[PDB]
């Protein structure tokens, strides 16, 4: 029954909070999707050891630079999140996020995820990054950031079909379990 | 939380908290703000319940059952008279909004049509000037308070078995006293999302859209001035460390 603290990280459009959403709901909203996350603890039971997983939101302090490193105490793992139909967010990683978490949470395990994969194949999406000469971010772009960061490892999954959503909340379970 | 009130926030939405028939008498547009609106006041409704924790069941409960000064209890919840004033009475004015927009013979069917002004009354002048000044108190000692639980429950045995006692219950599993103080300074910086997406269905009313409009503007002049505010306190600082 050990308790372990999970805190995600990354810019205003990420889907950081569709993401914490959709894994303690463990569905995509039919109805109505919330504006916001209070807090959530999760029962989870990975390679067969039984943790009380407690999940934060840093949504509404990416402005506010001395209330923000406040949700940072005690943290165990850090998610460390990026929308693949934003490559400037990608950009923000190592410059803006990366210097801060391992300022306030030394030695914490990161895992950098790339957001919304759906939208890797999405039309609207690849028509309108074009138009700013972009595209949506490569797998070994990820791959590639989270080994410069010196991140614990690399996921992708998609909120809105829920792919990928439970393996990275149990890998950041054993990522957190890690002494 | 009171029970009329926990069934009257108790759904997923507006939508499916009114009856389907009055569902069905309104625009899309009307229903995605009163789901936002919705949102507003049931996370508030959380927020004053979880502020009832801090006082009710642990600040009193340490009062009464344990032998510690009154000043580590302040240590570990300051503030929490003052922030618990200040947002029962923007609850009791939110609920009394809802109440007044309800249909007769009816006591979940509701439209909010006017929300600004009573966002504008809140973080304007005197009453948001005690707000902002308790929230930069409160976020200057929450590291703090932090610390001096852990203190408390791995050198006193006592105050550990009053904590694993009273957060026992299935109904306290994210509402410990670490959770309690990082729920409260998250709180603040929820609002200006909240009135965004409200503003963001409210261009329908030109005065309501400008109400809304001055609302956001306040709340982020008010976390803006917090944030400077904020300078944390050490348990046991010297003054030199202080003025270096
Ligand atoms: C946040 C805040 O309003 N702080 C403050 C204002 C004055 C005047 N003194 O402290």
């Amino acid at each position: 029954a050990i308790r372990k603290k999970l805190v995600i990280v990354g810019d205003g459009a990420c889907g950081k909070t569709c993401l914490l959403i959709v894994f303690s709901k463990d569905q995509f909203p039919e109805v109505y999707v919330p504006t916001v996350f209070e807090n959530y603890v999760a029962d989870i039971e990975v390679d067969g050891k039984q943790v009380e997983l407690a999940l934060w939101d840093t949504a509404g302090q990416e402005d506010y630079d001395r209330l923000r490193p406040l949700s940072y105490p005690d943290t165990d793992v850090i998610l460390m999140c990026f929308s693949i139909d934003s490559p400037d967010s990608l950009e923000n990683i190592p410059e803006k996020w990366t210097p801060e978490v391992k300022h306030f949470c030394p030695n914490v395990p990161i895992i950098l995820v790339g957001n919304k994969k759906d939208l890797r194949n999405d039309e609207h999406t690849r028509r309108e990054l074009a138009k700013m000469k972009q595209e949506p971010v490569k797998p070994e772009e990820g791959r590639d950031m989270a080994n410069r960061i010196g991140a614990f490892g690399y996921m992708e999954c998609s909120a809105k079909t829920k792919d990928g959503v439970r393996e990275v909340f149990e890998m950041a379970t054993r990522a957190a379990l890690q002494a | 939380s009171m029970e009329m009130d926990e069934k009257d926030f108790a759904a997923d939405s507006w939508s499916l908290a009114v009856d389907s028939s009055f569902l069905q008498q309104h625009k899309k547009e009307v229903m995605k703000q009163q789901d936002v609106i919705y949102e507003l006041i049931q996370t508030e409704l959380h927020h004053v319940r979880t502020l009832k924790i801090m006082t009710r069941l642990f600040r009193t409960g340490m009062l009464e059952e344990l032998h510690l000064e009154p000043g580590v209890v302040q240590g570990l919840f300051p503030c929490v008279d003052e922030l618990s004033d200040i947002h029962t009475r923007f609850l009791s004015q939110l609920l009394e909004r809802r109440r007044q927009a309800l249909c007769p013979g009816s006591t979940r069917n509701f439209v909010i049509h006017r929300l600004g002004d009573l966002l504008i009354s809140q973080f304007s002048g005197p009453s948001a000037e005690q707000m902002c000044k308790t929230y930069s108190e409160f976020c200057s000692r929450h590291s703090k308070a932090l610390k001096l639980y852990k203190e408390l429950y791995a050198r006193d045995k006592r105050f550990q078995q009053f904590i694993r006692k009273v957060t026992r219950p299935a109904v306290l599993k994210r509402h410990g006293v670490q959770e309690c103080i990082l729920l409260v300074t998250q709180r603040i910086t929820k609002y200006p999302l909240l009135i965004s997406r409200i503003l963001q269905h409210s261009h329908g009313i030109e005065e309501e859209r400008q109400d809304l409009t001055t609302a956001l503007g306040l709340v982020k002049e008010l976390l803006s001035n917090v944030d400077e505010g904020i300078y944390q306190l050490e348990k046991g600082a010297r003054l030199q460390e202080i003025y270096n």
